[PDB]
């Protein structure tokens, strides 16, 4: 299955891709 | 005849033995000089030609200070403190000489066994670097790319363990003595048992179980040592167990001439 | 940076099975624990030095200076 | 206020402490750097002549050390020059700075 | 300081002769007061030591992950079939004489880092310096010598 | 239980290699 | 910096021995004795073997403080038997103890010798 | 049982040094705060280009080692690639001077 | 430096109250740090992303 | 100005000076019964009072050996002529709980050294020395048995750990059922309010009792939870032992390490309704729960939730923004 | 000159063991004097004890102020040293019950205990004393 719900384990991947988009001087950049 | 002494195993670079009819206190101070007054040689003072790396220089020094020597004929060289000359005669001191160069496109490297002996050796088996794997490396220094130099002058003199380690030949020591609790000088922490709480020695099965029941042995008293010495390898280590013998007797009997002067 | 040299812990030389320790990852697939159990530190006190040590000086030297 | 009822002061330190188990009370350690820096009139006795003379040979380095003389009048000789230094006779009724020898008294002060 | 707030400073250096050492002879970096722990409550250092601990045996990094499971009984499982003391103790000899030791110790590797304020900057002391023309004081500053 | 104390991601990476 | 140098480790001081015996008026025949540029290695030996002769009464070593490299050490013994004659014997004992034990290190660890 | 929305991960509600903290619900909270404090006054690397980007004060020291206990946030905030201290080993002792 | 990057200052005068911002508030929630504060006289002013 | 002419302070009408934290811990480890020590000991500490008089103590006990209790040889250390008495609570002449302190000829018979004989106190015998001997002789005594408890520690060696704070299973079920038992209560106090039939306590408002009731049985749920971990708590615990010897940590502080915390709060009234009809915005509306309102259920070791830190943290700086404050108000009207 | 001045075989109830490790509780009864009482502290590990264990004390005055101690020379004693449990202390206090018995407490270094009988009651000791048990 890939439409199976998420373990706790899982988020690490989207902080990954949140923080390589944005970066964190996001806010004086933007 | 008194001390009597084992061998368990040995290797190249590690001894571990059994040392017995002895005392705590000659123990003690057998460790203690086993790893403070083993005279050796190593390297002191540097002298950099021209340096050109992302390192620097003094850096360059510290990491050279720990390179050990051959340290055979140490006992032929004399001290600097005693030696009536001035700035490292060939009979107190030792020159060496290290040259890289920045000639390939890839990164490069420089091994210990690079640097060579400059002076007169004098015929005494002095002051190679010493190599322990398979491939002929001295441990790392720094490393180069296609544009840096390094001319290095260095001087090596006598030198002690118990005013720095880099003269230190042991780095590492073991020390065992009632590995079942016979003698009871303390107990074990325990939150339910005293037994499955903790592991047993692996010294356990040259002395037997406590007998399980017998009253506490009062007139007992310390012997059957468990020592396991791994030098560095700057020098065997048979002969760093004899000289360490060697230069306890000839600080006692520097005391007791030191007493009948006075 | 560079792995550094006689362990604060141990004290014996540390540093000559630093590339190999490397060269066990990549052309052999290697786990690291038996890798570190055939490049042969029995204690651990050593085993943490090349655990923990961070190289910085690629990413020193991959400057172009002078 | 910042003038008056207090202000700056001379023969000051200044430094961070540690603890030690085997110095009573009425002791205090103090460093050798800090001792070389500050200093303390005494007086020309019959009494203290030799060890002050002592003192004053031993120069403006070593620890049992002086810095200034004073005789009769308004006089500031500094040994740090000092080029007569072995030539003093230190007559009476006269004035050294030494370094702080050990068990002098010495006030001590914490904020706040 | 600690990564959880003990800052001090340094009392004494001693050597290995008579430092504190235990049967494979791993000789201590630092030694502080137990005093500090039941008063400031700092549990998170003494986990972070015994995670440590286990970390460098396994080979494995550890983890701290502030809201997770990871609990003192796995870690006490893992390091003790990694064959040591089930909570950290340990069995310990004299620095001079090397007799046993009465009671055991929790010891093993953390985490520290060095602050910015050193000595030389602090250490200051003056007698009969520069003067100050508008009061005739002892003029301020480290830089200028001051009081 | 597994309790997962620690976790592997390339391992899982090549299984999708093969789910996919 | 003018402190009392670094050859107090092991150097001789000019001027000055090795030791310096002193007499006490506390007990009857207790003599102290004032060591410096060594520390436990000779000291606990010497504390250790004095004592295990029994002709000889009482006797401690302790250091005064870490940054001097010195130690004292307190003995007394009974009337006629002298403290100088006593821990000389003691150090002729030690001195044949470990010669002995040298010489029998070294026969061991040649008999070991491998092939 | 009505439910619109869940974090990301409850451990994201801290700061910068915050993430640093070892295990940071182990302990009291004052603790945080002088840790928070302290963290600025370290001293370890801060940049690479040292060897150019000259200024006034300049603090490295020699062998900086990533701390063996982590989470999983500061692999985000670069600190792994960039550390502060090194390890060392710590002992627990009452040991009678200092 | 990662830190100093995202502060916050308000100003507030000399004194003030203490049910005024200077002490946190539940509001603060998943935006500010609650433990990244400083210490001496602005201790609930400066704040943390 | 010097020290031994201000051991007592003026101020407080008692002396405010010490022995401190790691001495009193381990003279508390040298005064039990229990213990002995050896020559190799005894003769080192007699070297180290500098002003022994040249003589030996007997042996305590003499059969296979010489011995001596740490009461015998800190009897040298104590100078002659001190009497104290203490007598509370115990102290029949042959006390089997091993309180009280009695010195006779500056020779200790029995008690256990504790900083409420030999610290700070009224009956202070820092105070005694100093009243009766002579005020500079004091001096020399906190030199004798400093020196000495910290020789004798020197080789003992005393640390605690980890193996402290966790406890017995079932006296943690017990905790548990505890706290659960103190809930359910709560829960039957709250479904009494519901119904809208209460007793209105004379003085304040309906909601004001209903605080009260609610406080008054997590705090009795708290120490009750306290006193059972503590009770339980053993004899060779070392802060147990660091707390009963006195110096550092209380009975307050083990229970919150070990068991709960209780409700942390800001100015008596529990964490306020900051958002709309609710705490925070992650439980549902209208509650007055001990999670709602979040009373802290966990101890240290299991972990906390969220809220609980998040809680804990205000408590925290309520006290960081008083103290900030205070500080300077206090020394404007001390100026 | 040295002489016992209270000497009689006593009879152990029972023993406590006082949560320690080393050290316990005695108290035992006379078979002769049966108005005296006796209870005592003891280093427990060192000689154990039981119940029913008829014991044997000893005054001891001396062994023939006292000097400092001397190692124990081991030449012939004939002194009150053949015994096992020799044990030294001081007393503190002296106390009167029922008009008739008399009762004292010594100590030793560390250690209680607690005598009666009346019968003796200036013959009894005095401010230090030894002991001596056997078996
Ligand atoms: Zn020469
Ligand atoms: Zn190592």
């Amino acid at each position: 299955d890939e439409s199976a719900p998420i373990t706790a384990e899982d988020s690490w991947a989207v902080i990954s891709a949140f923080f390589r988009e944005k970066g964190l001087v996001s806010q004086q950049l933007d | 005849e008194g001390p009597q002494v084992k061998i368990r195993e040995a290797s190249k670079d590690n001894v571990d033995f059994i040392l017995s009819n002895v005392d705590l206190a000659m123990a003690n101070s057998l460790r203690r000089v086993m790893i403070a007054e083993i005279p050796t040689l190593a390297i002191d003072s540097v002298e950099v030609e021209t340096n050109t790396t992302v390192l620097a220089d003094e850096f360059i020094a510290h990491r050279l200070g720990l390179i050990p020597l051959q340290s055979m004929d140490i006992e032929q060289l004399e001290y600097s403190r005693d030696c009536f000359c001035e700035d490292h005669c060939d009979k107190c001191s030792v020159v060496l000489t290290l040259q890289a160069f920045g000639e390939s496109e890839s990164t490069t490297n420089v091994y210990s066994k690079d640097l060579v002996i400059v002076s007169n050796l004098m015929g005494r088996n002095i002051g190679h670097p010493i190599i322990q794997d398979k491939e002929g490396n001295g441990v790392l220094i720094c490393k180069l790319r296609k544009g840096q130099e390094l001319k290095l002058t260095c001087v090596a003199k006598k030198g002690i363990a118990k005013e720095h380690a880099k003269w230190g030949p042991a780095a590492a020591i073991e020390f065992e003595y009632d590995p079942w609790n016979k003698l009871k000088h303390t107990d074990y922490w325990y939150e339910q048992d005293s037994a499955k709480e903790w592991p047993q020695s692996k010294n356990c099965e040259y002395e037997d179980p406590p007998n399980e029941g017998d009253p506490f042995d009062y007139k007992a008293q310390a012997d059957t040592f468990y020592m396991n010495v791994e030098s560095v390898g700057s020098i065997p280590v048979d002969q760093v167990v004899v000289r360490g013998i060697d230069t306890l007797q000839k600080k006692v009997a520097s005391i007791l001439l030191a007493l009948t002067q006075m | 940076m560079i792995v550094p040299v006689r362990c604060f812990s141990c004290g014996k030389v540390v540093g000559d099975k630093w590339e190999s320790y490397l060269n066990l990852l990549q052309e052999d697939e290697l786990d690291e624990g038996t890798a570190l159990s055939r490049l042969g530190l029995k204690r651990y006190c050593c085993r943490r030095m090349i655990l923990t040590h961070v190289d910085l000086i690629e990413k020193f030297l991959r400057y172009n200076p002078l | 206020r910042g003038n008056l009822m207090g202000k700056r002061v001379d023969f000051s330190a200044r430094t961070v402490i540690s603890g030690d188990p085997n110095l009573e009370l009425d002791q205090v350690g103090v460093p050798k750097s800090i001792a070389k820096t500050l200093t303390y009139p005494e007086v020309v006795t019959p009494y203290n002549i030799d060890r002050l003379t002592q003192l004053v040979r031993n120069g403006p380095n070593e620890h049992p050390g002086a810095k200034y003389v004073i005789r009769d009048s308004g006089d500031r000789i500094d040994l740090r020059y000092s080029k007569r230094a072995g030539d003093i006779q230190l007559q009476y009724g006269w004035k050294v700075e030494r370094h702080i020898m050990d068990n002098d008294p010495v006030l001590f002060n914490r904020q706040p | 300081a600690s990564r959880h707030g003990q800052k001090g400073t340094i009392g004494i250096t001693y050597r290995r002769e008579d430092m504190p050492f235990t049967a494979e002879g791993i000789v201590p970096d630092l030694i502080i007061n137990p005093h500090a722990i039941p008063s400031r409550m700092t549990v998170a250092h003494l986990i972070e030591c015994l995670l440590s601990k286990v970390a460098a045996l396994s080979g494995n990094e550890g983890d701290a992950s502030p809201f997770t499971d990871i609990t003192v009984e796995g870690i006490s499982k893992l390091l003790r079939e990694h064959g040591y003391q089930s909570r950290g103790f340990e069995v310990m000899y004299n620095g001079h004489t090397g007799k046993k030791l009465m009671a055991q110790i929790f010891f093993g590797p953390t985490y520290y880092q060095r602050l910015r304020h050193m000595v030389d900057d602090k250490i200051h002391a003056r007698a009969r310096g520069p003067m100050q023309v508008l009061t005739r004081q002892p003029v301020e500053g480290r830089s200028r010598d001051g009081g | 239980t597994n309790a997962s104390p620690f976790i592997k991601r390339d391992r899982m990476r090549r299984n999708f290699l093969r789910m996919r | 910096m003018n402190a009392p140098d670094r050859f107090e480790l092991f150097l001789l001081g000019e001027g000055e021995s090795k030791l310096k015996i002193d007499p006490d008026t506390k007990a009857p025949n207790a003599v102290v004795i004032t060591f410096e540029k060594e520390d436990h290695t000779l000291g606990n030996l010497i504390r250790a073997e004095l004592l295990n002769d029994r002709k000889v009464l009482f006797a401690a070593y302790k250091v005064e403080h870490p940054f001097f490299a010195r130690f004292k050490l307190r003995i007394q013994t009974t009337e006629g038997y002298d403290p100088k004659d006593a821990l000389k014997n003691a150090c002729n004992s030690i001195i044949n103890k470990l010669g002995a034990l040298k010489t029998n290190f070294e026969t061991e660890w040649n008999l070991q010798t491998l092939a | 049982t009505t439910f619109t929305h869940c974090e990301i991960h409850p451990s994201m509600i801290l700061g910068v040094a915050a993430s640093i903290i070892p295990f940071p619900d182990h302990n009291q909270s004052p603790r945080n705060t002088y840790q928070s404090a302290m963290g600025k006054q370290a001293m370890g690397v801060f940049l690479t280009n040292y060897n150019v980007r000259m200024d006034t004060m300049a603090n490295i020291l020699y062998y900086p080692q990533k701390p063996l206990g982590t989470t999983r946030a500061m692999e985000y905030l670069k600190f792994r690639e960039l550390p502060a201290g090194q390890n060392a080993i710590v002992a627990i002792a009452c040991y009678s001077g200092y | 430096t990662l830190s100093h990057l995202r502060r916050t200052n308000t100003p507030i005068g000399r004194d003030g109250k203490l049910a005024k911002p200077r002490q946190l508030h539940n509001t603060h929630w998943g935006l500010v740090c609650p433990a990244e504060t400083p210490e001496g006289q602005a201790c609930g002013l400066v704040k943390n992303l | 100005c010097a020290v031994p002419l201000q051991i007592v302070s003026p101020q407080s009408n008692k002396p405010c000076m010490g022995i401190v934290q790691d001495t009193l811990c381990g003279i508390r480890k040298l005064t039990l019964r229990d213990t002995f020590i050896e020559l190799d000991q005894v003769l080192n500490m007699l070297y180290w009072v500098p002003d022994w008089d040249g003589v030996i103590p007997t042996p305590a006990i003499i059969k296979p050996k010489p011995l001596w209790s740490g009461k015998q040889i800190l009897s040298v250390a104590i100078p002659n002529g001190i009497h104290l008495q203490r007598f509370d609570e115990g102290t029949t002449l042959l006390s089997p709980k091993d309180n009280g302190m009695l010195i006779i000829d500056g020779q200790i018979i029995f008690g256990v050294v504790e900083k409420k004989t030999v610290g700070s106190s009224n009956g202070g015998l820092i105070h005694v020395v100093t009243r009766e001997k002579g005020p500079q002789v004091c001096a020399k005594l906190f030199g004798n048995i400093q020196k000495v408890v910290n020789f004798w520690l020197l080789h003992n060696g005393f640390s605690t750990g980890i193996g402290d704070t966790i406890a017995d299973g079932p006296t943690m079920r017990e905790i548990t059922e505890t706290i659960a038992e103190a809930k359910k209560k709560v829960l039957d106090v709250t479904k009494e309010a519901q119904a809208n039939l209460l007793t209105a306590k004379h003085g304040m408002t309906l909601r004001e009792s209903f605080e009260d009731n609610v406080v008054r049985f997590l705090n009795e749920a708290r120490d009750k939870a306290g006193r059972l971990a503590e009770v339980n708590l053993k004899d060779l615990n070392n802060v147990k032992q660091m707390v009963m010897a006195g110096s550092k940590g209380s009975f307050i502080n083990i229970a919150q390490m070990s068991a709960c915390v209780g409700q942390q709060s800001v100015e008596g009234k529990r964490i306020a309704f900051g958002f709309v009809d609710r705490t925070l915005p992650h439980f549902s509306k209208d509650d007055y729960s001990p999670e709602s309102k979040g009373f802290v259920e966990n101890s240290y070791l299991r972990g906390l939730t969220p809220q609980e830190f998040f809680f804990h943290a205000m408590g925290g700086r309520e006290g960081l923004i008083d103290t900030a404050v205070k500080t300077a108000e206090t020394g404007y009207i001390q100026r | 000159m040295s002489n016992t001045l209270f000497d009689d075989i006593f009879q152990v109830s029972e023993v406590d063991p006082g949560r320690y490790n080393k050290v316990c509780r005695i108290e035992a009864a006379s078979t002769t004097q049966d108005q005296c009482k006796l209870t005592l502290d003891i280093n427990v590990e060192l000689f154990p004890v039981a119940a029913q264990d008829s014991l044997t004390v000893t005054i001891a005055s001396s062994l023939n102020a006292t000097r400092s101690w001397r190692p124990p020379q081991a030449g012939d004693r004939s002194l009150a040293d053949d015994y096992d449990y020799v044990m030294y202390g001081t007393a503190y206090k002296f106390e009167e019950v029922s008009k008739d018995l008399i009762a004292v407490y010594y100590s030793f270094g560390g250690l209680l205990m607690r005598l009666e009988g009346n019968y003796r009651n200036l013959n009894n000791l005095q401010e230090n004393a030894y002991l001596l048990i056997r078996r």
